[PDB]
RNA sequence: GAAAAGUGUUUAAAGGGGUCCCCGUCUCAAAAGGGAAACAGGUUGAUAUUCCUGUGCCAAUAGUAUUAUGAGUU
RNA sequence: UUAUAACAAACCUUGGAAUCAAUUUACUUGGAGAAGAGGUUCGUUGAACUCAAUUCAAAAA
RNA sequence: UUGAAAAAAGGAGGGAACGGCUUUGUGCUUUGCUACUCUUAAUACUUGUAUG
RNA sequence: AAUAGAUCCGUAACUUCGGGAAAAGGAUUGGCUCUGAGGACAUUAAUGUUAACUCAGAACUGAAACGGACAAGGGGAAUCCGACUGUUUAAUUAAAACAUAGCAUUGUGAAAAGCCACAACUGGUAUUAACACAAUGUGAUUUCUGCCCAGUGCUUUG
RNA sequence: UUAUCCAUUUAUAGGGAUGAAUU
C-alpha cells in the first residue's frame, strides 16, 4: 500500500486503466476527513484530504467507469 | 504476560530461526521470525567493510537496485578507495621505477 | 503493593534484616561506577565546551 | 658518525628553522616547491616512500633515506611521536642541504 | 595496590598446578602477552593472533614467528646469516 | 617548483576517475567558502583507444580508436603529477575553459576534447613520450 | 585374549584424523619450467591456523605461467615471514628467509625447511613448530648434498632437491607446559583420538600383555623384539639401551 | 576375490560452459546447518500463516509484431 | 529499497597536534594525520523527526 | 582449542562483438537512405493447452 | 538437631605466597517517624521542572522480637591415601581404582621408514614428517631416584 | 636401460648464460 500526495499524479494514476475501483472512505478526525483510495492491480494508492469539498471535487473528477466503494 | 509460540516449522533457538516478539492489532503477542543479519561486503585486500554496499544476503542481493549493490570507483565495489589508490600509485610508480631501470642499464 | 513501594521510597522496609543479597547484587558495583564515571565525565565535557575549563586542565581531571 | 651528523644537523632545523613532519604535509610543500630537503625513515611503507621519491625529482628536491627507524626519526627531532618522513623547507644555520 | 609479589600472570592458576610449571608458564606467558614492536608500522602493536602468528593492530600485518615471543633466537641467527651471505 | 604548471598529466587517484590519466590546464590553489581545497581543473581520457591491428581496415580502425574524455575540477591532493607534460602537443587553453565548466553545453564541450585528443592520437608528431604516456591506459 | 588398543588404530574408524576444519596439505609448488630454470615470485597473501599442526601456514599465491590465473599454494610459514612478502621459488632464486631453493644452492651451515627427500615430492621433512635442517655439505661430485635433520641424523639427498631457507614459524611451543589435562584434551581433539592413555598395567590381561596380576606390574621384561607380531610390539620396542639416557 | 563381497583414481578414451577451446566422478546424507517469497483479522463440530475478506511478497513469463514507459546516441 | 530522524562504527575534505590530546564501564586511537569544523556510507531501528501534506504571505531561476 | 562446506547470488578486472532498411556479387564484400540500440509493462498472434 | 541470608568487625597454623578463608569467633537485623548522601534536564552564580532505586545515620515502638514463614555451611585439631578439576563397575563396590599435567624411556628420516589394519589388492596414522607419529612406564609441586648386566629379555659387530 | 617399482601434475617450455601481466 502507497500514499500519494502529487493530486497530479493520483489523477494519472486514476487515467490509467488497471485501475478497477476507488474506495472513498469517510472519517470523524480528533470535521470530516477523507481518504480515496485507487486499487490498482499492483498497488493500494491512497490519498487523505482534510478539506471535504476538495475531495468531493476529486471524487467527482474521477473516471465514472471506476467501481466506486463507500466503505463506512 | 501474553505468552507465545513458534509458527513457523522449526521449533529450534537456532540463528535463522531468531525471533521479535510482536504485538497484533487482535491484542495477541505473535512471533515473528527476524531474517538474518548479513556480512557487510569486505575489501579484496584488507577485508574491512566496503561502503556503498547494502549489507544483503545472497538472496535478497539479487532483488536490489543495482545502485545498492555498486560503487561508482574503478575496482568499484571489490576494493576500497584507500586500497583503490594504494593500487593506482603501485601501478604508476613501479611502472616509472621500471623505466628508470631500463635507462640506467643502457 | 502500591504502599509498599511509597513506603520503600520513603526508606522504610530497606533495612539490614530485609536485606538478603550482597551488596553487588543489590546494586551492583560497576554499575554505581559507571554511572558516576558518566556523569563526571559528561561535566568535565559540558565545562570544556563551554570554554570554562581549559584543555589541558580537563584532561588532567 | 655519519648516522650522529645527520641527528646534529636535524636538532639544529629543529632549533632554527622551518620544517613539518609527516606524509601529506610533505607532499603538499613538494607540490608548491617550498621543500629544499625531504629525509625518509627506513620503515617508510613502500608506496608512499616511492611517491615522495617521485615528488622530490619532480621538484629537483634531495630525498634523504635516513637510516633509522619511524621511532629514531622522531626521537631524532624534538617528538614523542613516529615521523616517517619531513620536509625542511628552510635550513637554519645547518648544513644538511649541501 | 600491587596484588600479587610472585605470581603476577599465573594467577588465574591459584593454588593449583606446581610452583615450578607456574614459573614456568609466567615466562612464557609474558613473552604471549606482551605487545611486540612492528618492524614495518613501528608502534608496538604487534600481539599474539594464533601460536606462531602475530597480528599488528596498526597495519594488520600477519607477521609468522616464535610461539610466545615474536622472534626466536635461531631463527633471528638464521636471518643474520643470510643477511651476512 | 611548482609541480603542477599548465599542461602536466596527471594521474587523477580518486573519485569515479578513479585511475585515469589527465592534464591539467589551470591550477588555483585558492581557498573559498565555495571551494575550501586547493584545486586543478583536468581534461582527461575515461575510455581509451583499444589496441588495434594493422590488418584491420581504416573505419573500423578509427571507430575502435575513439576516446571518450571528461573535464573535472579537482582537488590536488588526489592527482599523482607525472613528469609527463603536454603543454606543446595541445594548444592547453583550447581544451578547457573555466568559464564553460559552469556552462550547459559541458557534454558538447566533452565531446569536442574528445575528439581532439583522438586527433592528436591519429598525428603524433618527434614523436612525445608523454603523448605515448597519455595514450596508453593505466593497468591497476 | 581381546584386541589391544594399538592393534584398533590401523582400522581406522573413530582412529582416523579429525580432518574436518584443516585448511588443506601443505606442500611446494609444482616443479614446473619456472621453478627449475629461474625463478617465480608469489605473495604470501595471508598467514593462518591449520588446526591439527602447530605450525602456521602460508597462502602463497602464483601466477600460472602457462595459463592467465592466480593459484594459491599452501607453505609452512618459517618464521620471519609475513603478509605480503614475496616467496621466490626456484634454481636461480636469491637467498632469503622464505624463499625455496635446490639444497645444491646453498651454502654450508645455511638453514631449511619443507625439504624434499625426493626431487618433486612437493617437500616432505622439517615441517613441525620450530624444526629446521642444516645444509652441512655439498659434494665435488655436485649432483648429492649432506643434509643434518632434527633428529641428529644425517641424510644425503639430491642438490636439484628443494627447501625453503630459513625455520620453521611457532617455535618453542613445547616450551611451555600444557599444565591442564583439558588443554591436552584440546590439542588432541584437533588431531586423532590418542588421548587418554590407559596404562597397559592397568588393564586385564584380555586387553594387553601388561594387564592382570594382584599388584600393577609388567611382569615381564618390557623390551620386545622388532620381529614381534602386532598385539606384542608394546612396551620399549627394539630398545637399544633403556634407562635413563646419559649420552 | 572361486564367487559373495572388499576397496573408490591406485595405469579411464568418466557430463557441463563458451564459439574447436575450456572446465569436470556420479549419487544419496540435515523436516534444528545453508536457503526465493506472508501478514493481519475473520470462519468450522472437527482445518487453518493452508479456507474467507483484505493487504502484499517471490519466481518464472518462448518467439514474432504492434503499442505505450522512459533512457542513451544524431 | 518503507521516507526521514537519532545513534555505535567505518571512511572523506579541511585542519596540523608536546604544556601531549581525544576517549571508554574497560582500552583504545593519533605526523601511516589527532582534536576541532563540515560531510559520505553501512548497520541498527521502522513515523523517531515538523516526517509529509496543506494555509496563505515574502526571496531566487 | 583460532571455531564447516557447497548450492545460490553479487561485485570487480578484462575489452570479444556491434546501428537498421534497400540493391549488387560469391555467412562475407561493395553501393544508397535515416529513426536507431536498450528498457520494463500491456496487447495480439501462430508454436502441444505459455502461472504457481 | 544445631549452623546458615545480609551488613560491620575479626580472621591462626601452614603455604607451592596464589590460598587457607565464609577459617575460627563476635555483633547487628522488625515496624514506624524522620535526617543526610547519590542524577537528569533548562532558564539566567541564583531560580525552576523532575527521576529512579540504593546506601548511611537518629528518634520512638513491642511480653527483647525481627534473614519471625520460606530459604539457608556445623566448625575445629590431627593422621592415612590420592596433588588437583575430571572418569568409572546402567541394576549391591564412586574409591585410595582410571585419567591428568609433569617426568622418563623406546622406535622411526618415509611411500623398500615406524606403529597398525586387510583374505587379497590396499589401506589407517597421514590434508602427517622428529617441537612429528607410534609405543611403554611413572603420575602436580618440592626433594631425591643408590648398588647389581650373573639369571631372563631387548640390542650391536660378523 | 626396456621389465618392475615409487613419486609428481592439468602428465604443461629438449639442454646451458601486499598493482597489472589473458583474446
Ligand atoms: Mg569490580
Ligand atoms: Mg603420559
Ligand atoms: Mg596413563
Ligand atoms: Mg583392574
Ligand atoms: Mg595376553
Ligand atoms: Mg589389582
Ligand atoms: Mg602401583
Ligand atoms: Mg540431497
Ligand atoms: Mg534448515
Ligand atoms: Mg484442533
Ligand atoms: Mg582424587
Ligand atoms: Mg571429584
Ligand atoms: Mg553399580
Ligand atoms: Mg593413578
Ligand atoms: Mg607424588
Ligand atoms: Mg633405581
Ligand atoms: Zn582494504
Amino acid at each position: 500500500p502507497k500514499q500519494i500526495t502529487d493530486i497530479r499524479k493520483f489523477l494519472k494514476i486514476s487515467r490509467k486503466p488497471d485501475t478497477t475501483a476507488v474506495i472513498i472512505m469517510k472519517k470523524k478526525s480528533k470535521t470530516v476527513i477523507t481518504k480515496l483510495k485507487l486499487r490498482t492491480k499492483k498497488y493500494l494508492y491512497t490519498m487523505v484530504f482534510a478539506d471535504r469539498k476538495k475531495a468531493e471535487r476529486i471524487e467527482n473528477s474521477l473516471l465514472p467507469s471506476l467501481k466506486r466503494i463507500y466503505y463506512p | 504476560a501474553q505468552r507465545v509460540h513458534y509458527r513457523r516449522h522449526n521449533h529450534y533457538n537456532t540463528k535463522s530461526n531468531k525471533v521479535r516478539p510482536v504485538r497484533t492489532p487482535g491484542g495477541k503477542l505473535t512471533i515473528h521470525v527476524v531474517k538474518k543479519k548479513a556480512g557487510k561486503p569486505k575489501c579484496a585486500d584488507c577485508k574491512t567493510a566496503i561502503q556503498g554496499v547494502k549489507a544483503l544476503r545472497p538472496a535478497d542481493n539479487y532483488r536490489a537496485r543495482r545502485k545498492n549493490r555498486t560503487v561508482a570507483r574503478a575496482y568499484g565495489g571489490s576494493i576500497c578507495a584507500r586500497c583503490i589508490r594504494e593500487r593506482i600509485m603501485r601501478a604508476f610508480l613501479f611502472e616509472e621505477q621500471k623505466c628508470v631501470r631500463q635507462v640506467l642499464k643502457e | 503493593v502500591r504502599l509498599y513501594k511509597l513506603a520503600k521510597r520513603k526508606g522504610r522496609h530497606m533495612g539490614i534484616g530485609k536485606r538478603k543479597g550482597t551488596k553487588n547484587a543489590r546494586t551492583n558495583q560497576k554499575t554505581l561506577w559507571i554511572k558516576r564515571q558518566r556523569v563526571l565525565r559528561r561535566l568535565l565535557k559540558r565545562l570544556r565546551d563551554s570554554k570554562k575549563v581549559d584543555r589541558h586542565l580537563y584532561h588532567s581531571f | 658518525s655519519a648516522g650522529d651528523n645527520i641527528n646534529a644537523k636535524l636538532q639544529l632545523v629543529m632549533k632554527s628553522g622551518k620544517y613539518q613532519f609527516g606524509r601529506k604535509s610533505c607532499l603538499k610543500a613538494l607540490r608548491t616547491g617550498k621543500g629544499k630537503l625531504v629525509i625518509v625513515s627506513s620503515n617508510c611503507p613502500s608506496i608512499q616512500r616511492s611517491v615522495i621519491e617521485y615528488y622530490a625529482m619532480l621538484s629537483k628536491c634531495g630525498v634523504h633515506d635516513y637510516h633509522g627507524d619511524n621511532n629514531d626519526l622522531g626521537t631524532a627531532c624534538g617528538k614523542l611521536f613516529r615521523i616517517s618522513c619531513l620536509v625542511i623547507t628552510d635550513v637554519g644555520d645547518s648544513d644538511i642541504i649541501k | 595496590s600491587r596484588r600479587t609479589k610472585k605470581v603476577g600472570l599465573t594467577g588465574k592458576y591459584g593454588t593449583r598446578y606446581g610452583s615450578s610449571l607456574r614459573k614456568q608458564i609466567k615466562k612464557i606467558e609474558l613473552m604471549q602477552h606482551a605487545k611486540y614492536l612492528c618492524t614495518f608500522c613501528g608502534k608496538t602493536a604487534t600481539k599474539r593472533t594464533c601460536v606462531g602468528i602475530w597480528k599488528c593492530k596498526k597495519c594488520k600485518r600477519k607477521v609468522c614467528g616464535g610461539a610466545w615471543s615474536l622472534t626466536t633466537p635461531a631463527a633471528v641467527a638464521a636471518k643474520s646469516t643470510i643477511i651476512r651471505l | 617548483g611548482k609541480l603542477l604548471k599548465p599542461g602536466k598529466v596527471i594521474i587523477i587517484l580518486n573519485g569515479r576517475r578513479a585511475g585515469k590519466k589527465a592534464v591539467i590546464v589551470n591550477t588555483y590553489e585558492g581557498q573559498t567558502r565555495e571551494r575550501p581545497y586547493s584545486y586543478c581543473l583536468v581534461a582527461g581520457i575515461e575510455k581509451h583507444p583499444l589496441k588495434v591491428n594493422k590488418s584491420m581496415t581504416k573505419k573500423k580502425i578509427v571507430k575502435r580508436s575513439k576516446v571518450k574524455a571528461f573535464i573535472k575540477c579537482i582537488n590536488v591532493n588526489h592527482i599523482l603529477p607525472t613528469r609527463y607534460q603536454v603543454a606543446n602537443d595541445f594548444d592547453i587553453k583550447s581544451l578547457a575553459s573555466d568559464d564553460v565548466l559552469k556552462s550547459k553545453n559541458k557534454k558538447k564541450e566533452v565531446k569536442k576534447l574528445g575528439k581532439i585528443f583522438r586527433d592528436k592520437f591519429l598525428e603524433p608528431v618527434e614523436v612525445s613520450k608523454d603523448i605515448s604516456f597519455l595514450h596508453k591506459k593505466l593497468y591497476f | 585374549g581381546r584386541v589391544i588398543r594399538g592393534q584398533r588404530k590401523g582400522r581406522g574408524s573413530i582412529f582416523k584424523s579429525h580432518n574436518h576444519h584443516r585448511k588443506g596439505a601443505a606442500k611446494l609448488r609444482h616443479l614446473d619450467y619456472c621453478e627449475k630454470k629461474g625463478y617465480i615470485k608469489g605473495l604470501v597473501k595471508d598467514i593462518i591456523h591449520d588446526p591439527g599442526r602447530g605450525a602456521p601456514l602460508a597462502k602463497v599465491i602464483f601466477k600460472r605461467t602457462e595459463k592467465y590465473g592466480k593459484k594459491e599454494e599452501l607453505i609452512i610459514a618459517s618464521e620471519g615471514m609475513f603478509t605480503g612478502q614475496y616467496i621466490s621459488c626456484g634454481t636461480k632464486a636469491p637467498l632469503s628467509v622464505g624463499n625455496i631453493l635446490p639444497i645444491g644452492k646453498m651454502p654450508e651451515g645455511t638453514l631449511i625447511c619443507n625439504l624434499e627427500h625426493r626431487t618433486g615430492n612437493r617437500g616432505t621433512l622439517v615441517k613441525a613448530s620450530g624444526c629446521y635442517a642444516t645444509v652441512v655439505g655439498q659434494s665435488e661430485d655436485g649432483k648429492k648434498t649432506k643434509v643434518r635433520l632434527p633428529s641428529g641424523a644425517k641424510k644425503t639427498i639430491d642438490a636439484k632437491a628443494r627447501a625453503m631457507v630459513g625455520v620453521v614459524g611457532a617455535g618453542g611451543r613445547i616450551d611451555k607446559p600444557i599444565l591442564k589435562a583439558g588443554v591436552a584434551h584440546h590439542k588432541y581433539r584437533v588431531k586423532r583420538n590418542c588421548w587418554p592413555k590407559v596404562r597397559g598395567v592397568a588393564m586385564n590381561p584380555v586387553e594387553h600383555p601388561h594387564g592382570g596380576g594382584n599388584h600393577q606390574h609388567i611382569g615381564h621384561p618390557s623390551t620386545v623384539s622388532r620381529s614381534a607380531p602386532a598385539g606384542q610390539k608394546v612396551g620399549l620396542i627394539a630398545a637399544r639401551r633403556t634407562g635413563l639416557l646419559r649420552g
